RNA sequence: ACCAAAGCUAGCUCAACAUACUAAACAAAUACAAAAAUACACCAAAAUAAAAUAAAACAUUCACCUAACAUUAAAGUAUAGGAGAUAGAAAUUUUUAUCCUGACGCUAUAGAGAUAGUACCGUAAGGGAAAGAUGAAAGAAUAAAAUAAAAGUAAAAAAAAGCAAA
RNA sequence: ACGAGCUACCCAUGAGCAGUUUAAAAGAACCAACUCAUCUAUGUGGCAAAAUAGUGAGAAGACUUGUAGGUAGAGGUGAAAA
RNA sequence: CUCGCACACGCUUACAUCAGUAACUAAUAAUAUACUGAUAAUUAACAACCAAUAAACCAAAACAACACUAAAACGUUUAUUAAUUACAUUGUUAACCCAACACAGGAGUGCACCAAGGAAAGAUUAAAAGAAGUAAAAGGAACUCGGCAAACACAAACCCCGCCU
């Protein structure tokens, strides 16, 4: 009475059943019956230049840890935005109803990466 | 297990005499 | 890693992922719960590579170092001290190097030793004004510091050399950080120099 | 004529008569999902 | 391993042809024609980083098909294995 | 029939602990109260068992007439079906009659 | 440049690599994005390698020499990971406020359980969308006896639970009498 | 309250004791053994 | 990059790009002869073709030419003392064909050393030797040789 | 002398108190044939519970029978019933706050089915097990210490005759 | 509640029937593949919870058979054997 | 002695290499496709996934010339718009499936009767009874309920009951 306990996967069942394995689809099915395989679709990956770049994977062991302090979003308020808030409200040109100068934006769309609608995988 | 002390004298009695009867004394 | 136990087991001294162990106790089976009194960590006060001293055994009034402490079973292991005897190197034709191994402690045997006068005294742990917590004897009153002791992975931070693949720490403590409010993502774009013109079109959600 | 055979196995009939969809697309197949769960079935469905 | 080209093995029936049956007295040939198709253009090979494969698919398909025409032939005109090839 | 074969450890069990020292103290604090407090309200147990005694049937109703909006699905219908075979039992069956 | 996915050949035959500590999170804050985004790289070729070598130990029967190196390596990949997730959830407070990164909301499946539901991305609206009007979000009338019975039986584990601890603590504290 | 006979070797034993000279299984078995001393006394 | 969500395309939008891989990759020897073009990996379970061929020609700058890959099937039928069936993992394997003419061979990544050989073979001979002294002396019977007299 | 036997633990059971009630994990995929990112829709629904039983049969009837209203009495009362079996109120009355909660409940054929709704049997709904015993240390297996007591065998086949014994 | 993956009957979608006799692909004839199971002998805790060997009937049709769907128990289905 | 090779469905690593088998699997050994451990593997061109909207269409497949009745599955061009842009995903092992079993049973399709697959006997002796086969003097149904079975035969007639397939 077959295996219940298994995965339902492409590999049991007959050749009507074609399951994906999770990879993510690059294109669709074109005129002739044919994959047309869009190059917008594929994922074009950012690499640096590692060569005039001097870091290390491991760290020296002589070396000092930190006191572990997690990013808040009071501390980058009061690192980035603090100053010039500050700085304009002493010298009398703070806006109220403007704040795109001061890192703030209004609404996501505008932009290219978004962030509530997580955009940009990684 | 059972919950008793009157079980467990009564069978180290019998193993006295099983030991007595095995190995007699001097 | 992380190696995942049964909920009832029995500690032996063994590493619990490790052969001996896994020879020791198969997977197959389980043993009963030995009772072990509940000490929390706040009250723990025996440590690894301080003097301590042997109150019952064959040994007494001996005094040795903390080598291993088991927390589960609340064990301490003396360097050398209580002592039972076995054999290691093991053929058909050939046994060899009888070597002194140590039987565990448990906390009631043991007291911790001052540094000054070397007698046992009962050890509670107290609040400074410095804001460091320190353990204090009962009978002599003085503090006693904690033992800094070798580390499981050998290696002493003092004396190393740094190979290909070792970060210095000029490079390891320098900070690079600009915290702008652009994400990591159009700070490599700019930076590279990519440049996108189009944007998405509306995407729902559901 | 011999029995014993009656099973002949076919996983497109298996998965349509005794699948996920097909339990929940009738309340009393999903009736019986919720007594495997509170049983705490392994497996629910094919 | 010829698996390793790739090539794959299948089962189906064994025929030997010529472009026709053998009552057709033609049994011998003048040439060959054939296209190249879409996958295997130059600027899909230029694409795919081929430089040499321009030479090599040409090479193989000469070496494919005149080598199964010229059998179609020795075998329409009863030389087969054991009796090799006269001329 | 095999027993065991090694004594237990004995309990060594104290006559004059806390609770055997003080058990039944207040037995009569309506004798020796000016009668303000039953011997009832002593009784520490279930809600339906306090000062009361009866047998299995009045027991199962009384239960379910005081706590039984407050039993679980299959202890209700447990009782319920104990009710019935009690009830059953208790007047179709029987020698004495 | 195949040879990366290698160590150098002065190495191979050595039966153990010593290496430096993993990186620790402090240490990847002090750090610029792009420094993040070169060092993902360039621990990511060092965890090929590694992979690599524990594949090839596991094939010749021979113990990994040191291998500690992958998990301090993983140990890194995570503190990045960590210290970039820092950064955008932070940056998204600002900007958005918004807790999660990916839509939900919370849901009353067919089953009567409550469900994060996460959303998804179509082209087309939901009232349109031929697969997802045949998912049903709400619970029938009987289907509350079950959710009851679910509660009844987390009820009972519970009980249990804080009885057995409690025997647990009677047995201990009559076993030891140091009070 | 659960209560369990723990002397029931003994009770065995008193019957055991007076059947150790029979033959077949009579000598062994207490359900053939208490037969065989009923219709011995 | 594997694990996360992919942006939906629809007409005109910009270029999907992933800055931090989420995928590693194991370069494998081959259990069977293979021709000198080819390259083994073991990849993940949601690696396309064309995710791996940018990733060898930008990550590490290898002219690949051909890749094709194929899903291999761990085994189920391994009980544990419970009699629950463990599965080995199911992975996925890639070849690689190299355009340039590049030729690789597998490296023998464990060389022995002969100083070490000799070592061991040093330490067998000085363990056999102890066996040797160790074994007792025939013409003795089973006494034991501590004593003097 | 083999086969065997012995542990005291894992854990359950009944209540009480109690917040107020679908636990944990959610990075991805999950009602395409569940765990498969991606296309012009349809979506949804209710209708008294019945019978096995008792009336020694069985037709009207048959307490509880998945609808919160508790206790002391009125009271098994008035009433309803092939006026048979049986069913059965109300008007009217009593009930002092908190702590003092654990066990004249079990110890691996017992206590939950549970080491687990897992193996296994079933197409499916479903049914559903048995299984642990050394010590302070086995990083003391040329390893040591306490029963050697069930049926079954061996040590040790049988010698006329008979419910096998007296 | 669950069952038409076996079987009873339908709706789709397909696939098989070689040779021989005849003006015939005629619910004709001989006989294979194929489908049933007439008779006998073994088997009876068996190879088998209905089989093996020999012998038999049809074999261009009211024939077998693959895949898939439908009819559900106060019922379905039935060239009625309850 | 001859149920072979492959595909569809179904099973799920049971396949391949190395090493071990005191014991577990083969109803017994030898060893190993059926046990144990480790390591590898099945690479697409074959197959799946693979456009609608209007309109001209009566005229069978049976070598189809042309016919019969039971009236017959199987697509063109015309117009409208169909992202245009190398390499997408998935199945590729096996001595295998359903029968409690490594079961003399059941199992669809395409080409073959061998160029492929395999072994009825573990070793003796050759008693009775039992199963299968071959042969038989003279007789030829005298046996039996019945010419049941068997046989060098494999034919010719009369009834009963149902027309027949
Ligand atoms: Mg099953
Ligand atoms: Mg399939
Ligand atoms: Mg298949
Ligand atoms: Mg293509
Ligand atoms: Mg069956
Ligand atoms: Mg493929
Ligand atoms: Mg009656
Ligand atoms: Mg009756
Ligand atoms: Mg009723
Ligand atoms: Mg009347
Ligand atoms: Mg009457
Ligand atoms: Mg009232
Ligand atoms: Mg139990
Ligand atoms: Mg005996
Ligand atoms: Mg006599
Ligand atoms: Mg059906
Ligand atoms: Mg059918
Ligand atoms: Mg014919
Ligand atoms: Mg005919
Ligand atoms: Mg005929
Ligand atoms: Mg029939
Ligand atoms: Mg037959
Ligand atoms: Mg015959
Ligand atoms: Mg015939
Ligand atoms: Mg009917
Ligand atoms: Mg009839
Ligand atoms: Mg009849
Ligand atoms: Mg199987
Ligand atoms: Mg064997
Ligand atoms: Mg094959
Ligand atoms: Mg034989
Ligand atoms: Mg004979
Ligand atoms: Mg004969
Ligand atoms: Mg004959
Ligand atoms: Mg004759
Ligand atoms: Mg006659
Ligand atoms: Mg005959
Ligand atoms: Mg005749
Ligand atoms: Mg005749
Ligand atoms: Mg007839």
């Amino acid at each position: 009475g077959a295996d219940r306990m298994s995965k339902w996967t492409s590999k049991r069942g007959p050749r009507t059943f074609c399951k994906g394995r999770g990879a993510k689809g690059t294109g669709f099915h074109g005129r002739d019956g044919k994959f047309v395989q869009i190059k917008e679709m594929i994922p074009e990956l950012v690499v640096p230049e590692l060569a005039g770049f001097k870091l290390k994977p491991y760290v020296n062991y002589r070396a000092p840890e930190g006191t572990d302090t997690p990013l808040t979003a009071k501390q980058l308020f009061l690192e980035t935005a603090a100053p010039a808030i500050e700085k304009d409200f002493k010298a009398g040109t703070f806006d109220p109803e403007h704040l795109e100068k001061y890192g703030f934006e209004p609404t996501q769309e505008g932009k290219l990466f978004q962030l509530y609608p997580k955009n940009f995988p990684r | 297990a059972k919950k008793g002390f009157r079980a467990a004298y009564r069978f180290q009695k019998e193993l006295e005499r099983w030991r007595l009867l095995r190995c007699p004394p001097p | 890693s992380k190696v995942t136990l049964p909920p009832n087991y029995r500690y032996g001294m063994s590493r619990p992922g490790s052969l001996s162990d896994k020879r020791k106790n198969p997977p197959g089976t389980r043993r009963r719960r030995v009772p072990v009194e509940p000490i929390s960590d706040e009250d723990w006060h025996l440590f690894c590579g301080d003097k301590v001293e042997i109150l019952e055994g064959k040994d007494a009034g001996k005094q040795g170092k903390v080598v291993q402490v088991i927390r589960q079973r609340n064990w301490v292991v003396v360097e050398g001290l209580n002592t039972h005897y076995r054999y290691v190197g093991k053929t058909v034709d050939y046994r060899g190097t009888m070597i002194p191994s140590e039987a565990p402690l448990l906390h009631n045997q043991v007291k911790l030793v001052d540094p000054t006068d070397r007698k046992p005294t009962d050890v509670e742990w107290r609040f400074t004004e410095a804001g460091e917590r320190v353990r204090v004897s009962t009978r002599s009153g003085r503090i006693i510091p904690k033992p800094e002791f070798p580390r499981a992975d050998g290696i002493v931070p003092e004396t190393w050399i740094d190979g290909p693949k070792d970060t210095s720490v000029e490079d390891a403590l320098e900070k690079t950080y600009v915290p702008r409010l652009k994400t990591l993502e159009e700070e490599v774009m700019e930076a590279m120099g990519i440049q996108e013109t189009r944007r998405h079109k509306k995407v729902y959600w559901y | 004529k011999a029995r014993g055979n009656e099973y002949q196995p076919s996983n497109i009939k298996r998965k349509h008569k005794h699948g996920w969809v097909r339990r929940l697309r009738t309340p009393t197949g999903v009736q019986v999902i919720l007594r495997r769960m509170h049983k705490g079935r392994k497996s629910l469905s094919h | 391993k010829p698996d390793k080209l790739p090539l794959f093995k299948r089962q189906y029936e064994n025929t030997i042809f010529i472009g026709s049956k053998t009552a057709d007295p033609l049994c011998y040939g003048h040439t060959q024609f054939h296209l190249l198709p879409d996958k295997l253009k130059r600027e899909k090979l230029l694409k795919q980083n081929c430089a040499d494969q321009i030479e090599v698919v040409f090479r193989a398909n000469a070496i494919a098909s005149l080598f199964a025409w010229t059998g179609a032939q020795a075998m329409y005109q009863g030389f087969w294995s054991e009796a090799d090839v006269t001329r | 029939f095999h027993v065991r074969v090694t004594l237990p450890p004995r309990k060594v069990v104290d006559r004059w602990n806390e609770k055997r020292a003080m058990f039944g103290v207040y037995d009569n604090i309506g004798i020796l109260g000016n009668f303000e407090k039953h011997p009832k309200e002593l009784i520490k147990g279930p809600i339906w068992l306090r000062g009361w005694k009866g047998n299995e049937l009045q027991r199962c109703i009384r239960k379910k007439r005081m706590v039984g909006n407050r039993m679980f699905i299959d202890d209700l219908h447990n009782l319920n079906k104990r009710i019935s075979y009690l009830y059953k039992h208790f007047n179709r069956h029987g020698k004495y009659r | 440049g195949l040879e990366e996915f290698f160590d150098d050949p002065k190495n191979w035959g050595e039966e153990k690599v010593k290496s430096g500590a993993s990186w620790t999170c402090q240490q990847l804050r002090n750090k610029s994005n792009e420094d993040l985004h070169k060092l993902w790289y360039v621990l990511l070729k060092e965890r090929n390698m590694l992979l690599t070598l524990e594949q090839e130990a596991k094939r010749q029967r021979l113990p990994m020499p040191s291998p500690e190196r992958l998990e301090k390596v993983v140990d890194s990949m995570d503190a990045l990971d960590k210290v970039v997730q820092e950064r955008e959830d932070a940056l998204r407070l600002l900007q958005t406020g918004q807790e999660k990164a990916r839509p939900g909301a919370w849901r009353r499946d067919i089953f009567g359980r409550i469900i994060w539901h996460k959303f998804k991305q179509w082209p087309i609206p939901w009232y349109l969308n031929k697969k997802y009007n045949r998912k049903r979000f709400f619970a029938m009338p009987y289907v509350e006896r079950f959710v009851r019975m679910r509660i009844e039986k987390q009820a009972r584990i519970k009980a249990r639970k804080r009885s057995l601890e409690r025997k647990k603590e009677k047995f201990l504290q009559e076993k030891f009498p140091h009070l | 309250l659960r209560s369990r006979v723990t002397d029931r070797y003994w009770r065995v034993q008193e019957v055991l004791k007076h059947a150790r000279h029979f033959r077949g299984r009579k000598n062994r078995c207490y359900r053939l053994a208490v037969r065989a001393v009923t219709r011995a006394f | 990059a594997r694990n996360v969500l992919y942006p939906l395309y629809q007409l005109g939008n910009p270029q999907l790009r992933v800055f931090r891989t989420n995928f590693f990759i194991q370069l494998v020897r081959p259990g069977t002869a293979q021709p000198e073009d080819t390259v083994q990996f073991r990849i993940p379970m949601e690696m396309t073709r064309v995710d791996l061929r940018n990733y060898l020609e930008r990550i590490y700058n290898v002219p690949v030419a051909a890749v094709r890959t194929r899903v291999q099937y761990g085994s189920n039928r391994r009980r544990d003392h419970r009699n629950i069936r463990i599965k080995k993992p199911d992975y996925k394997v890639a070849y690689v064909q190299l355009a340039l003419g590049q030729t690789f061979t597998f490296p023998d990544l464990f060389p022995e050393r002969k100083g070490a050989s000799v070592d061991v073979d040093v330490r067998d001979q000085v363990l056999e030797d102890q066996r040797q002294k160790h074994s007792p002396d025939p013409r003795r019977g089973g006494v034991p040789g501590w004593f003097g007299l």
